[PDB]
């Protein structure tokens, strides 16, 4: 029934604090834990007054988890559930996965085994990491790694924030992301992806603001995510379990990575304008300028979409708005796939931050999907890697951290067959 | 008249030199020219003390007399100098001396 | 994490006073006082440079190595001079002769053990050690010789912890000594083979950058030092602060050194505007990259424009958009594709702290690993040969128990070091 | 049912703000969008309490569209629908059509494809441009151009303000107007024409005022236009659809240009005088001093008139007032045309600005028509062109803007057969 | 849109002070203050001439080029002198000799790079650049030579953005210099081939127009300058205001230049009535065209009545009837069909702003492209030959590294320029 969550890496933690915020916000549970089953699949009714979170936090520098235990919400989690390794983060996979990251893992696991026990027939762990980091790429790599073995019998949906197409940060980023992909690939169930840059566009083009603090992108994913777990694990006219996803969403064992998209992104101050039609939002979903991912459907044929709706929506409206789409053709779906549209309908409309910059409509569409499109995104990220590896660039930083020419070269070959995979499962009939 | 020359600094392959005029009325000798060249080519990367000698375009021989300076010439500034030799300068047009080229009716 | 500064020689020492003059204020630590910190964040990470004893006395964890009393007795008899625990002062009342050989083989070699002793007392302080900061000048005894030894020993004791080296490579135009290339070539040698991050500063690259980028007409040493110390604060200490994207010595190291030599960088500060007037505030950000990436403004002597880069690390520290930061860096990488080396798709290593330099709104330390620094070791190496050839003031070395093959060694080594660096400029 | 509108060029925008004003004014919708189907063919009920316009605004200098988003009405349109190209206007066709104007077009279209979708079975786009301008001549040229292909299946009635016969402004004007005619000719359905100068006469002779601000001429067309769309798309005793026009108004594919005329133009302050008879206004329509066009029926035989009446009018009154006319002969109608009188009767009388200078009668006649008369107006405007082209005058201004000796010479030949066309379809039996 | 003024030489500079003295008030910008603007419209378009840094300090985006310190040190030490960011002052403490050759080939050629540097810092300011305003006198060194170079470089750097040139062509009756035709002929040459809009003003056409059209008995320079600056404000800045029918540099350019030479105009202001009395207010409009189109009142020396027009641009700026404007222009075009050239059906380019000159009710700048200006370059060209023939003060040019073929060149060029212009008068 439930779904634990492990927010790994400063980022996965910032995004975590965010997604975690939106939560209580739409569940009437002040930062003090108290509100005045349903949603029990994400919150445990500990003591007789509060609602201790149902997740954990893993960063190797204290800085970021520290800030959580300062700002209201400080009261929300258990002093315990926020894991730290005073040591060093290191923007390098190796160190975070092998060398350092190792020391903590046990302890980390312990919670996802201590928190996994306390519950009642769970469904999986929503993992939150930032592909191109040290604690986010490496560590998790083995966290998800140690999970796929300790609970192979569950769902492993990892929600990632993969490398901005041109606006990356770390100098090595690819090293860290070609490595978190190959090690997690054979361990995840469904990997959701939200592109940091391609989200900015949305903040520039669909909300207008050249002042987007990280704290915003987080509010956004913090939204799209709320549409995944939160509301879905919440009763409705067309419920969709976590398993449901991976089933209706992955055509093949590769921990396939769909893309997250939201429909109503419109800025407060617009807040009064006449609302958008069920048809418009539906249509907005097929626009490559509103998908939290720089993977513009440049050719990538969709192969399965899970249209999660929430708010006031008439099933016919959908079983029509989608019909219209199924026949737009310029939206070309894979061949071997007749119908690939999982319509998920929830009741409770979205819930926008009291005064951030999100419109606040009475219905939204968080559609996610597997698109032969990422054939690109992976490509462009793989190429990166080579260029540097081709010169070993910052290689001495990993080797000296318990890695080898193996893990790199052999994780490169890995993704290679991910460029062929995402190519074969499509483009051909 | 004077003599138009394009003065390059040895070991630069970037700066297109500076054009100077040279005569008996402006500079009594090469030391006086070199004195003004130290001010106009004043640097601390290609030229140690700014400009102490002037070498041919190839750096095979240094000039000591103004009589060796021809119109529309190319010279190099040195102070050791050790020569790379840096040519460079190229490329520029000979239009500093005069525009050889003209417009055409295209 | 932690680090333990090292004030080798007078210069390295004089600068200590300025590096600590600053850093302290950038951490609210009065002479012997405690943390007056205007904020509460300038304390959660101090450890990196201090130690807890009393409760108001966080003492700088550095070492003061020098064979000339008067010096440390000027640093210890002035302003912040009374914050270092006396145990820190590893003096050598001997004759601090200006000979690399006199402070590396004969005179310094003795005072060494009484140093390592402390460098261990400080290392085994507590928590986890990161590396050691080293200040000195490669143009003297207690600096190049004895300090270059201090490291050769440090790097045998903890080949794990890092070693940043702040060297005052012999300025071109006019040298503040005569054998300079002797004391230098000999110390660079030791550097290229022990420390793994060196930040070379030039007393005259500073003057310039301090007399034209700061209309400052009377740039006393204190100043130069002050400017330098400004950069070394942005580097270390800084990153030991929070940030949207923070790094730390290693990141800096593991993103900046493509090849094991150790390679030397060239630090550059961001807001470098004259006091009153200039206070243009044109610091939105394009203004900082405008700054940092220009020729002048590179504490080094050489000019970047004279050779590609291998790596760059804009360690910014002041609230800004990971977009207007990550973005700018790009155009910069494309407007100058010419010099920025290609076999590294993204040379630049964007780093981003949060809290800025106490009184400023936005700054950004620059740590460049350009191939341009080839044209400096060349310089040095030249000066050597031109004088080695005649064994100029060599008797002051040999007569101190040295070798005619020792000088040969260094030059070559450091001379080859020039070679290699070109292997990438091409 | 509806009819979008694209006001192009500062002028087309000033006139736009005007025609757009008169609208709400006679529909009880304050500048705030709110009023306390019918007219839905020009206004979309965004929800909701508002009445977002049903058009767009295209100028390459901000100045003029800017002023709209200052003065009440600021609230009327959507912040979006007012397109601008901060760049440069340039009083030259070429630049506006080719070079610069190009960059914006896509975006422009997007709205007339985004606004064209939202509706329900539309009828066309009432385009508003100023023949002799840069953004007005050029741009549109390709806007209407890109429309005739994207919606060939609709109406393209472009409402133009063609070059004052002697009081032109731009030095080049003809270059810009011989070019907007040839490029739009093969794309429009019916091009309405209102002569800027010949309207002044009306302000001098039929209203008395030597103080006519542009803001007035605009109130006028702003009137004649209201008689076209507004009221017509509005129920009545003899409705006339947009298609109706082009059908009953163009005898031949040339995007034929009828002329706009209004009947009751009498100044407030006259406002009390006994009103004019159904016969008088009817007759006023056959006077060459009241037609918003310096094309005095110097010989031009009418070939089709669409007498749009509004207010209290008895069909017999018309089917008599017109009969009397049909037999005045000095009003000679074409040969091949027995009867060319489309009687359009609306109910609601006109609606004059609260306190401008328009009388305010209880019935009016906005008669428009195709008259062999323009044989002149085109002639006189073509000749202009030659004189300058004959010396290339400001030619270097276009060439250097992606044009050629072709487009000019080949657009001259174009109109040439427009001087023969408007000659052949008449003057002969 | 935007522009970046350029104060070449002393004159061009002296005038800068007046052009900015005005313009500012026509934009509510006090010395260093901000926008006190009586209205709110004098701000939405300022950008065209300023930059945002502080929030009360919108600094004029112009350049001050001059080889004579004292000058800029008089403009910077007086009234509005303290608004320009010092970076703007590109001085040349050299000997600002009165030689075109001394400020174009020998002395100015050096100071150029340090100018272009800034002209780029200002161009790459923000938004989109339109063109640059250029003030100077064609009768001196820093003016004709160095300023005429500044453009030849500008027009190589952005052959896209426009180039208006405000030249103080050598007044007839008396020359305020001696070589005048030398410094002149040489600069006009550069003009006819780089800038694409030139507004020629004559210190004595002004006096006249200032001593008889303004009973003004003591017309100091400040005045002349002031009058001129009045016109250049009506031109640019003005059109960057709203209007029933607005234009902008290009319109002005693309409606006024039939043939690529660049052609020079002759500006004329509208309400030019003496203070007290005259304040007749006869400004309904026929009064403005009455004004503008008369002989006297043309800042040029020559009289329109002495040669047809090719184009005219009445850039009015004050609420009026597009009818009484568009109309008047006509009769004017018919009462004088004689001189107005025919192969252009509508020579006149009516332009109409809204807001007028701060304190006035209705004005209208006149920019005439008449063939009359033939009879001026003639003048200049004559003076040359009469003195060139004897190589008068030629040694001051050649001795500065010039050519005997250089002078030949210019004269001819500019001399041919006279020729052509007649090709239309006929
Ligand atoms: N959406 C979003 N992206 C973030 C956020 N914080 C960081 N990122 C992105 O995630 C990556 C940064 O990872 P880091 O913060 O360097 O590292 P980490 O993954 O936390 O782990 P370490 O390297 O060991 O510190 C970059 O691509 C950032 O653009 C955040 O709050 N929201
Ligand atoms: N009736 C009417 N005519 C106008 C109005 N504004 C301008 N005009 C006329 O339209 C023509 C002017 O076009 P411009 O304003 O120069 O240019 P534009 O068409 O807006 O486009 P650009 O040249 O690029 O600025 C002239 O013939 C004017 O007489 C207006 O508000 N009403
Ligand atoms: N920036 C800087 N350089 C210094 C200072 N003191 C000496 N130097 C430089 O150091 C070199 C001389 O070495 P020195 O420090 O006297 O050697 P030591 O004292 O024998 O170890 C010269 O190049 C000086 O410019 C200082 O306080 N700041
Ligand atoms: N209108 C006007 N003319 C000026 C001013 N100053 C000098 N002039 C004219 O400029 C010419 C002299 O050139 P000058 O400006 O001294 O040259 P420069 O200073 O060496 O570049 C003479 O024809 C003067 O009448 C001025 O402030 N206003």
């Amino acid at each position: 029934r439930e779904c634990i969550s492990i927010h790994v890496g400063q980022a996965g933690v910032q995004i975590g604090n965010a997604c975690w915020e939106l939560y209580c916000l739409e569940h009437g549970i002040q930062p003090d834990g108290q509100m005045p089953d349903s949603f029990n699949t994400f919150f445990s009714e500990t003591g007789a007054g509060k609602h201790v979170p149902r997740a954990v936090f893993v960063d190797l520098e204290p800085t970021v988890i520290d800030e959580v235990r300062t700002g209201t919400y400080r009261q929300l989690f258990h002093p315990e559930q926020l894991i730290t390794g005073k040591e060093d983060a290191a923007n390098n996979y190796a160190r975070g996965h092998y060398t350092i990251g190792k020391e903590i893992i046990d302890l980390v696991l312990d919670r996802i085994r201590k928190l996994a026990d306390q519950c009642t027939g769970l469904q999986g762990f929503s993992v939150f990491h930032s592909f191109g980091g040290g604690t986010g790429s490496g560590f998790t790599s083995l966290l998800m790694e140690r999970l796929s073995v300790d609970y192979g019998k569950k769902s492993k949906l990892e929600f990632s924030i993969y490398p901005a197409p041109q606006v990356s940060t770390a100098v090595v980023e690819p090293y860290n992301s070609i490595l978190t992909t190959h090690t997690t690939l054979e361990h995840s169930d469904c990997a959701f992806m939200v592109d940091n840059e391609a989200i900015y566009d949305i903040c520039r083009r669909n909300l207008d603001i050249e002042r987007p603090t990280y704290t915003n992108l987080n509010r956004l994913i913090g939204q799209i995510v709320s549409s995944i777990t939160a509301s879905l694990r919440f009763d409705g006219a067309l419920n969709v379990d976590l398993t449901e996803f991976q089933t209706n969403l992955v055509p093949y064992p590769r921990g396939h990575f769909p893309l997250a998209t939201y429909a109503p992104v419109i800025s407060a101050e617009k807040a009064y304008h006449e609302q958008l039609s069920v048809a418009e939002i539906t249509n907005a979903c097929f626009e490559p300028a509103n998908q939290m991912v720089k993977c513009d459907p440049r050719h990538g044929k969709y192969m399965a979409c899970c249209l999660l709706y929430r708010g006031d929506v008439v099933p016919k409206d959908v079983n029509a708005a989608i019909a219209t789409i199924k026949t737009k053709r310029t939206i070309q779906f894979v061949d071997w796939c007749p119908t690939g549209f999982k319509v998920g309908i929830n009741y409770e409309p979205p819930t926008v931050v009291p005064g951030g910059d999100l419109a606040k409509v009475q219905r939204a569409v968080c559609m996610l999907s597997n698109t032969t499109a990422i054939a690109e995104a992976w490509a462009r990220l793989d190429h990166k890697f080579d260029l540097m590896y081709a010169k070993r660039a910052f290689v001495h930083w990993y080797v000296g951290e318990g890695m080898e020419e193996g893990e790199f070269s052999e994780a490169r070959e890995d993704m290679a067959a991910l460029e062929k995979d995402y190519e074969e499962v499509g483009v051909d009939s | 008249k004077a003599k138009k020359v394009r003065f390059y600094r040895n070991g630069d392959r970037y700066f297109k030199g500076i054009v100077y005029a040279v005569s008996s009325d402006r500079f009594r000798s090469f030391d006086a020219l070199l004195a003004d060249l130290t001010r106009s080519l004043s640097d601390n990367i290609n030229l140690p003390q700014g400009v102490r000698y002037i070498y041919t375009i190839d750096g095979s021989r240094k000039i000591g007399s103004m009589d060796e300076l021809e119109e529309g010439e190319s010279y190099v500034c040195s102070s050791d100098n050790f020569f790379k030799k840096v040519e460079y300068t190229k490329n520029v047009n000979p239009n500093w001396s005069v525009n050889v080229k003209t417009s055409a009716n295209m | 994490r932690e680090i333990v500064h090292i004030q080798a020689g007078q210069c390295g020492n004089q600068i200590g006073a300025k590096f600590w003059e600053v850093i302290s204020d950038e951490h609210g630590i009065d002479p012997t006082g405690s943390y007056h910190g205007d904020s509460d964040l300038q304390l959660e990470r101090i450890n990196v440079y201090y130690n807890e004893a009393a409760g108001n006395k966080y003492v700088p964890r550095a070492i003061l190595v020098d064979l000339e009393p008067g010096t440390m007795d000027s640093v210890r008899s002035g302003p912040f001079g009374q914050i270092f625990r006396p145990d820190n002062f590893v003096f050598g009342q001997s004759g601090a002769g200006n000979n690399w050989a006199k402070g590396h083989y004969t005179e310094g070699a003795e005072l060494v053990d009484s140093v390592l002793d402390v460098v261990r007392k400080e290392s085994e302080s507590c928590d986890c050690l990161q590396g050691f900061q080293l200040t000195h000048s490669l143009g003297g005894g207690t600096g190049s010789g004895m300090g270059t030894l201090l490291i050769s020993k440090i790097r045998e004791e903890y080949p794990d912890r890092i070693m940043n080296t702040f060297s005052v490579v012999p300025s071109p135009k006019v040298s503040d000594t005569v054998v300079e290339p002797y004391n230098a070539t000999l110390s660079v040698h030791q550097l290229v083979e022990n420390t793994d991050e060196t930040y070379c500063i030039d007393n005259e690259a500073l003057y310039d950058i301090c007399f034209r980028t700061l209309k400052l007409t009377t740039p006393t040493y204190g100043d130069l030092n002050h400017l330098v110390s400004a950069t070394m604060s942005g580097v270390t200490t800084c990153l030991r602060f929070p940030g949207q994207l923070n790094a730390d010595l290693r990141k800096l190291a593991v993103n900046m050194v493509p090849f094991p030599r150790l390679h030397f960088f060239m630090p550059g500060f961001a807001p470098l505007t004259s006091r009153g007037s200039q206070q243009y505030r044109a610091l939105t950000v394009p203004e900082l990259t405008q700054q940092m990436f220009d020729a002048k403004n590179m504490m080094a002597a050489c000019d970047p424009r004279h050779g590609r880069y291998l790596t760059v690390a804009a360690v910014f520290r002041g609230r800004m958009s990971m977009k207007e930061v990550d973005e700018q860096m790009l155009n910069v990488q494309n407007k100058n594709s010419s010099y920025f080396v290609e076999w590294i798709p993204n040379n630049v290593k964007t780093a981003v702290c949060d809290i800025p330099p106490r009184g400023l709104k936005m700054s950004a330390t620059f740590i460049g690993n350009s191939t341009a620094i080839q044209e400096l070791f060349k310089r040095i190496s030249e000066q050597f040969t031109a004088m080695f050839r005649r064994k100029a003031f060599l008797h002051w070395y040999t007569g101190e128990g040295m070798d005619e093959m020792e000088f040969t060694e260094a030059e070559s080594n450091m001379n080859d070091l020039v070679s290699e660096y070109q292997q990438y400029q091409d």
